[PDB]
């Protein structure tokens, strides 16, 4: 079924609706991380900026300064 | 070492032990999780 035509300068088609995701799924992260805290199966996982490292081994704090959130 | 009421991951790694059997594998290692009793339902059942 063709449900409408525009110019060929059209890249992308997205659904926005809220079904599209479950929006009531919970965050794992525990607020350890110092910076990243990525997902993983079952959990999660905390990761530096590039070029920065943990500190001794910590694996929740890195030798980047963090940064203020941006609203 | 690791408090009495802190958990340990074997990569030397001390967490509070509530996070244990809590449902999400918070160590680097799964051995926060592995070896839980899983959940009793009923008998028979
Ligand atoms: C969107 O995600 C939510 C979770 O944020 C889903 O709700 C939960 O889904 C799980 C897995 O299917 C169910 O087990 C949950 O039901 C209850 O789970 C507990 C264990 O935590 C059991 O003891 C209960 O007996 C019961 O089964 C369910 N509820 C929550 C909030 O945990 C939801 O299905 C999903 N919806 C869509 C549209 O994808
Ligand atoms: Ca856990």
């Amino acid at each position: 079924e063709k449900v409408l035509v525009v110019n060929p300068w059209l890249t992308q088609v997205r659904i926005f609706h809220q079904l599209r995701y479950n929006q009531s799924v919970s965050n794992p992260c525990k607020q350890v991380c110092s910076h990243l805290c990525l997902l993983r199966p079952g959990g999660y996982s905390c990761a530096c900026p590039q070029g920065s490292d943990f500190v001794t081994g910590s694996t929740v704090q890195c030798d980047a300064a963090s940064e203020l959130p941006v609203t | 070492e690791c408090g009495s009421g802190n958990f340990r991951c074997d990569n030397g790694y001390c967490i509070p032990a509530s996070w244990r059997c809590d449902g999400t594998r918070d160590c680097l290692d799964d051995t926060d999780e592995i070896g839980c009793p899983p959940r009793s339902c009923e008998s028979g059942l």
